[PDB]
């Protein structure tokens, strides 16, 4: 009875533009999904889908290859659903996350640049030898339940 | 502030 644990980092960067765009976009931002500490999650990740707000053209943004990121400009923050799909025949084939993109914070001295990061731990129960190999090539660690 |  083997249990495999893998870690993913979800984060974002946002910066006030020197000059707003013609449509009034005030900020440049990036949202990303990556492995911690030089672990390559491409061994076990097939693709990552970033679901942007309806206001953006073609909101369903797909990264099938690293880097897994979206870089955009805008005027407001929003909740971004994010789907990480696995290189697995069996279930689970995907995991769903939600990421809160925030562009600003209220502060005595204004800050032009912002960055945030979260650590998400994923647990797979009795994977196949092929998928286990994939998770462990990406820095996964196995415990016994 | 600005949210959507």
């Amino acid at each position: 009875q083997c249990t495999v644990q893998v870690r993913l980092e979800l984060g974002h960067r946002a910066q006030l533009r020197k000059k707003p765009t013609t449509e009034g976009f005030t900020h440049d931002w990036m949202v990303f999904v990556r492995g911690p500490e030089q672990c390559d999650i491409q061994h076990f990740v097939e693709k990552v889908v970033f679901w942007l707000h309806d206001s953006f053209p073609k909101p369903r943004r797909v990264c099938k290859e690293p880097p897994y990121k979206v870089e955009e400009s805008g005027y407001a923050g929003f909740i971004m659903p994010i789907e990480v799909h696995f290189k697995n025949k069996e279930e689970p084939r995907k995991v769903c996350f939600t990421y809160d993109l925030f562009l600003n914070l209220e502060g005595n001295p204004p800050v032009n640049h912002l960055n945030h990061l979260r650590c998400e731990k994923l647990t797979f129960n009795n994977p196949t030898t092929e998928f286990r190999y994939k998770l462990l090539r990406a820095g996964g660690v196995m415990v016994m339940p | 502030a600005a949210r959507k």
